[PDB]
């Protein structure tokens, strides 16, 4: 049905996609999985990937790598999978100085009480923050964090009971994501009818494929060969434009397709996604998104403060960063890839801009 | 298998037999006594009323050190005995104190009211 | 066309109008104007090695503007005009050359942006003392005032009991 | 002072922060008013809590795109009411973080019942009281350069993820708050600060929730060990009631860009999604609630 079917690819515009949604366990059992791509689940059009449940343990089985706890929350019961963790490589005790005694005894106190929080018994009150899985028609929760809840007065359980209806009404029973829904309606999908337009679409699909498959670097032929990218590069406009050599259509068309793929990668270069190291591989390209070393070294320009100012100028300017990087890393380092790396790190929050073209960690 | 969920019922709903005998349940009340010789007991509760009993088995699931007059939560099943009537076969039994029982009853009210409001 | 000291780039020629902070001799064929336009320099600003350190101006505050101050080196015919200018004057420069350093005298790589007005009025080089009537001077003074108020820099005059106003 | 105007030492400049009154917004946006020196001393009755009609103010914007107002030769001020005799105990509103993703018509300051997911980074310093640079064990590097005498002060910055069941936000928590963000007793926090004065600086940087320490820091120092273990333990990752400011002043002037692409990888399926930029919140206070675990 037209509104119950998964909108978009369940894109993360809806904020609860990034939340440990506070559902009822019975609603966990009522969820519908996303048929477009499995693994995530739906409630009232909201995409739900993670949940936070509170209840009590009423069943236990221990395996090698995980405990399995049957957790009851009045409305239903579900199995929770909890990975075990050892206190490996713990620190030795010694009659050290007061500071070392402090650190060691504090580390051991923290460890002891973390285990006291983590070790679980039947009848415990339990909280689990995790994600859903379904197998053999069973449905279960994999825990990312879990801990015993100590409550001599039942007040937190009562508060949970009182809370959940209100948050449901305020949020989860809201039947809408209400995005701008900027649907293109597949206009000009079967035929771009223009070589630059087709090149742009090829570049878009190329970056999609590249970051889908986590491609760090590639020879151009390794991307040209992709059957879907070829199924896009084979559109009628380029074929017809190549067909002038009727006696050699294969040669002209293959060369034209190589050319349009080089043009798409050139677009991605000018927009700063891919670059070439000094390696002699004329058609090998590397993607900014994956050069961890470049990130780190850029990060050492302003996490470790810029070394050249004699005054302690908090951060560094974009052009000053760029000159420092070109002198210390690569004189041919493009401004586009540097901008992309900075914006990326800021998305990570490894860097923050203070103002236009000024940055600091 | 996972046991069927022990949904909250008030002592008056077992008193009225509204919860069917043999079904899973969770309920509350002040442990009135502690028959250890027969592992039988009562969990008295009043709600605008005189106190009414709550028979519950207690042979194994928890040899609790708590005492008479303390409040308790019990979860499991209830089943008929000819002399004893319906008696709770507890799967979990735990003590609590200082609990705002009127607010707990209101919380159950809100939960079941939302369940109603939910299609 | 107006262009600000925050916009400058490594190897260029510009106007870069500014307020004059101080002056000094540099050589028989070069002279110093210390200036600012209120905007933040992109590279660390250039500093002139000079024949005597006692410049003209209220140095006891000019040094507090450090990061926004710039040293301008004017060479030949421009000097006899520069030597006459008063402290705090609003000033325009014509075809001021801009030149990035990348190395120092110890052969360490370091970055700072030089500014030069080479000899002769060729390519339009020169200077112009601005009158307070023009909206360009109003804009210069206004940007200075704004940079002073919404400054967010570390406060000087740590001996905060020093002023006593017009005592 | 007196960079262009000759009025040197004309008394110190004065800065007012005022809550606008209007029916156009449910929430009054705060604003800064600067009284530059030729108007000093200010008019009588400009006191906290005084309702004041400001007229003919000069509206101005910084290079950093911050709106602030300033007095001019036509600026005229008129007090409408005196301060109240007793300060009003106004509690901040309580809202779910999803409300702030709605954009406009969402409050500037609020409280939330969130849960700490992970810790990104953590810095501790000891800097000199007279000059903002590091001062290990009181060994000031600026001594004599404006710095008259050596004495040191502690400072701390921490970054958190908080999530409340509806949305996830990056909280930047600073100085005395962090002691509550980590939950240490004042005694233990004091002891920790006192020890770290030996190296004078401690920096940690985490790869993510439950992940290892990043190469900006090292496994060698036991200090780093203790700290890293704490910042990934259920002793920190706990429920709280946060109170925060939205990191950007309440205004319509903010720049804008489309939702970005992010390539998730869940259940071994590649998910490519449009996603919003994360909320950034400045902490105001941290408190435990219901002593929940
Ligand atoms: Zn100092």
């Amino acid at each position: 049905r037209c509104e119950e079917e998964t909108p978009s690819l369940l894109w993360g515009l809806d904020p609860v996609f990034l939340a440990f949604a506070k559902l009822y366990i019975r609603d966990i059992l009522d969820m519908k999985e996303s048929r477009q791509v499995p693994g995530v689940f739906l409630y009232n059009g909201h995409p739900i990937k993670q949940v936070d449940v509170l209840g009590t343990v009423i069943g236990v089985r221990e395996r090698d790598a995980f405990y399995s706890y049957g957790v009851d929350d009045s409305t239903g019961v579900i199995n929770c999978i909890c990975w075990k963790k050892l206190n490996t490589e713990s620190v030795s005790a010694a009659p050290s100085a007061a500071r070392e005694l402090s650190l060691t005894s504090q580390l051991k106190k923290l460890q002891e009480t973390i285990e006291q929080k983590t070790k679980i018994e039947i009848g415990d009150t339990i909280r689990v923050r995790g994600s859903i899985r379904t197998y053999r028609e069973e449905r279960e929760i994999h825990a990312t964090t879990y801990y015993k809840v100590d409550d001599p007065v039942w007040n937190i359980q009562i508060a949970r009971m009182l809370e959940l209806p209100t948050i449901y009404r305020k949020v989860y029973d809201q039947p809408f994501h209400s995005s701008a829904l900027e649907k293109e309606e597949a206009l000009s999908n079967p035929g771009a009818l223009d070589l630059p337009s087709l090149t742009s679409l090829l570049s878009e699909k190329a970056k999609e494929f590249l970051m889908e498959n986590r491609v760090q670097s590639f020879y151009q032929q390794e991307l040209e060969m992709v059957e879907s990218l070829l199924s896009l590069a084979n559109q009628p406009v380029i074929h017809s434009a190549s067909s002038d050599q009727v006696n050699f259509k294969k040669d002209t068309t293959s060369k034209a397709i190589h050319s349009i793929f080089k043009n798409a990668i050139q677009l991605l270069q000018e927009k700063g996604l891919v670059f070439q190291k000094d390696d002699g591989f004329d058609n090998l390209y590397y993607v900014t998104r994956e050069d961890k070393d470049l990130h780190r070294k850029i990060h050492r320009i302003i996490q470790q403060d810029c070394q050249k100012p004699n005054h302690m100028e908090k951060g560094c300017h974009f052009l000053h960063i760029l000159a420092c990087a070109r002198l210390s890393i690569r004189p041919g380092l493009s401004e586009a890839v540097l901008q992309q790396v900075l914006e990326l790190l800021e998305d990570q929050s490894d860097i923050v801009s203070t103002m236009e073209h000024y940055y600091t960690a | 298998m996972l046991p069927k969920p022990g949904t909250y019922y008030l002592p008056w709903e077992v008193s009225a037999g509204q919860v069917p005998d043999g079904s899973t349940l969770r309920t509350f009340g002040r442990l009135c006594l502690y028959d250890m010789i027969q592992s039988r007991v009562t969990l008295m509760a009043q709600h605008g009323s005189d106190q009414h009993q709550v028979l519950v088995c207690t042979k194994l699931v928890e040899p609790f050190h708590a005492q008479v007059g303390s409040l308790y939560i019990v979860l499991g099943e209830l089943q008929h005995q000819q002399d004893r009537g319906s008696v709770v076969k507890a799967r979990v039994l735990t003590c609590v104190e200082g609990m705002n029982l009127p607010l707990l009853e209101q919380a159950i009210r809100e939960q079941r009211l939302y369940k109603q409001e939910r299609g | 066309t107006l262009l600000k000291l925050c916009d400058v780039q490594p190897m260029q020629y510009f106007d870069l109008t500014c307020q004059l902070l101080g002056k000094a001799e540099v050589d028989g064929a070069s002279f110093l104007l210390k200036v600012w336009d209120g905007t933040r320099t992109p590279f660390p600003s250039w500093r002139v090695l000079i024949q005597d350190l006692v410049l003209e101006g209220d140095l006891s505050h000019i040094h507090r503007l450090q990061n926004l101050t710039i040293d301008i080196l004017v060479y030949d015919n421009h000097v006899h005009v520069a030597r006459s200018l008063k402290v705090g004057s609003f000033l325009r420069i014509y075809s001021l050359h801009t030149k990035l350093q990348s190395m120092n005298s110890e052969n360490q790589t370091m970055l700072s942006l030089e500014f030069h007005l080479h000899g002769g009025t060729s390519y339009g080089r020169g200077i112009r003392v601005l009158p307070e009537s023009n909206s360009d001077v109003d804009q210069l003074k206004k940007d200075l005032e704004s940079a002073n108020l919404t400054a967010n820099q570390h406060s000087d005059v740590i001996c905060q009991s020093e002023p006593d106003d017009s005592f | 002072w007196m960079k262009l105007g000759n009025t040197g030492a004309m008394r110190r400049c004065v800065k007012l922060t005022v809550a606008l009154e209007t029916a156009e917004c449910e929430f009054p946006p705060h604003l800064d008013v600067y009284i530059e020196d030729p108007h000093l001393p200010p008019s009588l009755g400009l006191l906290p809590g005084a309702r004041v009609h400001f007229s003919q103010l000069e509206k101005r914007v910084s290079r950093s795109h911050n709106v602030y107002c300033c007095f001019r030769s036509s600026t005229y001020v008129q007090v409408l009411s005196f301060p109240p005799e007793t300060t009003i105990s106004i509690p901040l509103p309580h809202i779910y973080l999803a409300e702030l993703l709605q954009g406009g018509q969402s409050p500037f300051q609020a409280t939330a019942s969130c849960h700490i997911v992970s810790v990104f980074s953590l810095q501790l310093f000891w800097v000199c009281a007279y000059c903002t640079s590091i001062c290990r064990q009181g060994k000031c590097t600026r001594l004599g350069s404006t710095c008259p005498t050596q004495t040191a002060i502690s400072q701390a910055i921490i970054r958190l993820l908080v999530e409340d069941g509806t949305a996830e936000a990056v909280v930047t928590c600073r100085n005395h708050h962090v002691a509550a963000a980590l939950g240490l007793c004042p005694r233990e926090w004091a002891s920790l600060l006192d020890f770290v004065q030996v190296p004078g600086r401690v920096v940690l940087q985490f790869a993510g929730p439950g992940a290892q320490l990043e190469s900006s820091a090292r496994v060698d120092e036991p200090m780093t060990m203790f700290l890293w273990t704490l910042c990934t333990s259920p002793s920190v990752l706990r429920p709280i009631v946060l109170s925060f400011e939205l990191e950007r002043k309440p205004s319509k002037i903010v720049p804008l860009e489309p939702p970005r692409l992010q390539r998730f990888q869940c259940g071994e399926l590649p998910f490519l999604t449009h996603v919003n930029p994360r909320l950034r919140l400045s902490c105001l206070s941290i408190r435990e609630s219901e002593y929940s675990s």
